[PDB]
RNA sequence: UGGGAGAGGGUGGUGGAAUUCCCGGAGUAGCGGUGAAAUGCGCAGAUACCGGGAGGAACGCCGAUGGCGAAGGCAGCCACCUGGUCCACCCGUGACGCUGAGGCGCGAAAGCGUGGGGAGCAAACCGGAUUAGAUACCCGGGUAGUCCACGCCCUAAACGAUGCGCGCUAGGUCUCUGGGUCUCCUGGGGGCCGAAGCUAACGCGUUAAGCGCGCCGCCUGGGGAGUACGGCCGCAAGGC
């Protein structure tokens, strides 16, 4: 048990996945739109997300947490609902910052992103 | 089923069977012909070839004409399949956005 | 329509309980305009409503009606190659309309003989929960939140 | 609010400067368009540079977490 | 002589972000992917998260309708070596000039040879979809190659589809870069709109496709055909 954490967001356009750790960044529980039934392109929708991020923070406050910082990555859909579900489910929201990875022009990326 | 019509023209069983022989070009694609009627008439330049078709994706209408009327028939049949791979495919044009 | 809005027909009051949507049911029952039948078949079943549960039939028929009132629903829509179930909230005026279709037509599914015993006993049932016309609200209600994934499709 | 108005004079090629470095920096940590700074062309290669050098001295930074 | 701007070129070094992989920790029921899917990956512990390491390639913001080069083409940063170019002074030489058949050099990418390197990507290839079929488009894999050194190849929508040089013929507006006296003026670039004029039209118009002089290259109906034969070049592909 630990009341202090984060919460991390990785959204993309196919799904969005949410773990919470400790202060450390040890991961305590997680969840997705796959762990709250979902299977295909619904797991991309906002209110996938939603579910993802409700059920990863009710799992978090079953072990005592209370307050998180929230790292947010990727520029999905469901980012934004994920956030909301976050602080109106009972976890006192400390923070929110973006830490999405970007390439000071690294790798050639794949044909569809050209 | 299959209905031909000879307008003003007398043609042979085996004529007929030609028409229908050339429109089973047309399963190909797999999909319900449903009513198909063929109109063989002919002008004082050649023949003339009239179809009328259902699918279950819209309607085949084409008109083919010719000098021989076998070579009418198969203008026909061009413009019927262009026609049928039309109604087959277009609906998968626009999928993404 | 393309130009304007329509306009909803107002229905004058019956002239039994002077009430307009006791008429749209009555319109519902009514087949090859034989409103007299129409009429006839609704308030028989008043009777009956009466007959078997002293109470008051306006009120167990209105009752019904807000037991068979379809809250949201679903309403396709292709986006991109898929068809999708879109959840939708249904405004009043159909809530009425779909409330009045289905109980109709589900009391006519029912095996009892005469109508009036259908209109009376479905009236009676959903009144309190029952009968395959608050099924069907049910079944189209669970099939909207089912999809609560599409609702930022609604237009 | 352009940056250059908020400074007397600076020196665009001092390359330790980084207090008035630091100000042509978004909150991100990315080098501010000329629209932002005020500079004009010659001027804003010079600070672009300099910024440069700076980030690899390890004086300013090459990016930084956007915080809400 | 005194100044300037610049991704101009060559060599050696060097920085951070990101991807992948390996190790440690923490954690579990999916992740991924699409129009929707499936193949694929995952309880032999994947994805998501934190710490450490390895390695290659490309340099976000600045960055622009920008800059530089003869063209190809050139973009993190530092140093060295080095080319072109513009300006002010009007100091030196005294037509020393322009062009340029041949020649010589340069010449994107792909390709070739020898050696190295290999993260990502990805011809060929394999598999999943799509579809009437789908030797494709989309998806999951994947070898050359993409990168470095040296040597070849010598092509292109190598384009402004516009050879170079000079002189001449309204202006208006934006911009890069110099010199003034900094209002503005004046050089050199880069765009836009337009005088006269040109043009079959579209359009061009002091960055001419205008008006003229010089010199070079090239066209002479479509196909056959940039093919055949010859010759020259190339390791080959194939080039002229
Ligand atoms: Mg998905
Ligand atoms: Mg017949
Ligand atoms: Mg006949
Ligand atoms: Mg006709
Ligand atoms: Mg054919
Ligand atoms: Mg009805
Ligand atoms: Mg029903
Ligand atoms: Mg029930
Ligand atoms: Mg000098
Ligand atoms: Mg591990
Ligand atoms: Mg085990
Ligand atoms: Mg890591
Ligand atoms: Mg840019
Ligand atoms: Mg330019
Ligand atoms: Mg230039
Ligand atoms: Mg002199
Ligand atoms: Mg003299
Ligand atoms: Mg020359
Ligand atoms: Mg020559
Ligand atoms: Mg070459
Ligand atoms: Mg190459
Ligand atoms: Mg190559
Ligand atoms: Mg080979
Ligand atoms: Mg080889
Ligand atoms: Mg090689
Ligand atoms: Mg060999
Ligand atoms: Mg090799
Ligand atoms: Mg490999
Ligand atoms: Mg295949
Ligand atoms: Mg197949
Ligand atoms: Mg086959
Ligand atoms: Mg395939
Ligand atoms: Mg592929
Ligand atoms: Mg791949
Ligand atoms: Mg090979
Ligand atoms: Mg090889
Ligand atoms: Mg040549
Ligand atoms: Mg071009
Ligand atoms: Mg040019
Ligand atoms: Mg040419
Ligand atoms: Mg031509
Ligand atoms: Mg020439
Ligand atoms: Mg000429
Ligand atoms: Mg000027
Ligand atoms: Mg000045
Ligand atoms: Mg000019
Ligand atoms: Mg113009
Ligand atoms: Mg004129
Ligand atoms: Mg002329
Ligand atoms: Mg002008
Ligand atoms: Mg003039
Ligand atoms: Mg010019
Ligand atoms: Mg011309
Ligand atoms: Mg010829
Ligand atoms: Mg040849
Ligand atoms: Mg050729
Ligand atoms: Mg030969």
């Amino acid at each position: 048990q630990v009341a202090s954490g984060r919460a991390y967001i990785h959204a993309s356009y196919n799904n969005t996945i949410v773990t919470i750790t400790d202060p450390d960044g040890n991961p305590i529980t997680w969840s997705s739109g796959g762990v709250i039934g979902y299977k295909g392109s619904r797991k991309g929708t906002p209110y996938a997300a939603q579910l993802a991020a409700l059920d990863a923070a009710k799992k978090a406050m079953a072990y005592g947490m209370q307050s998180v910082d929230v790292i947010v990555r990727g520029t999905g859909a469901g980012r934004e609902q994920a956030i909301r579900a976050l602080q109106a489910s009972g976890l006192q929201v400390k923070s929110i910052v973006d830490d999405t990875p970007v390439p000071h022009n690294g790798c050639r990326p794949k044909k569809k992103f050209r | 089923t299959m209905n031909i019509t000879s307008k003003q023209m007398e043609i042979t069983p085996a004529i007929r069977q030609h028409v229908a022989d050339r429109l089973a070009k047309l399963e190909k694609w797999q999909t319900h012909l449903i009513n198909p009627h063929i109109i063989l008439s002919k002008e004082p330049q050649g023949f003339v070839a009239d179809a009328t078709i259902n699918t279950p994706n819209g309607v085949l209408v084409a008109s083919g004409k010719h000098e021989d009327m076998y070579t009418a028939i198969n203008e026909l049949i061009n413009k019927l399949e262009r026609q049928l791979n039309k109604l087959q495919h277009k609906g998968e044009a626009r999928r993404a956005a | 329509a393309r130009r304007r809005r329509a306009e909803v027909r107002q229905l004058q009051p019956d002239l039994v309980y002077g009430d307009v949507l006791v008429t749209a049911f009555i319109n519902k029952i009514m087949r090859d305009g034989k409103k007299n039948l129409a009429a006839r078949i609704f308030y028989d079943a008043c009777k009956i409503i009466q007959e078997k549960t002293g109470q008051e039939p306006l009120k167990v028929f209105k009752q019904a009606v807000e037991n068979v009132k379809p809250r949201m629903e679903v309403r396709s829509r292709r986006v991109g190659g898929a068809n999708y179930q879109v959840p939708m909230e249904v405004s009043p005026r159909r809530q009425q309309s779909l409330a009045l279709r289905w109980l109709v037509q589900a009391a006519n599914q029912r095996p009892e003989r005469r109508a009036a015993v259908r209109i009376a006993h479905e009236l009676m049932d959903a009144a309190e929960g029952k009968g395959g016309a608050v099924k069907k609200k049910e079944d189209v209600e669970r099939m909207a939140e089912a999809n609560r994934a599409y609702a930022h499709y609604r237009w | 609010a352009k940056v250059k108005a908020t400074l007397g004079e600076f020196d665009l090629r001092d390359y330790r400067n980084v207090e008035v470095l630091k100000r042509f920096l978004s909150e991100t940590g990315k080098i501010l368009p000329r629209r932002r700074t005020g500079l004009s062309a010659k001027e804003q290669r010079i600070l672009a540079k300099t910024i440069k050098r700076a980030r690899i001295l390890g004086l300013l930074p090459f990016t930084e977490k956007l915080v809400r």
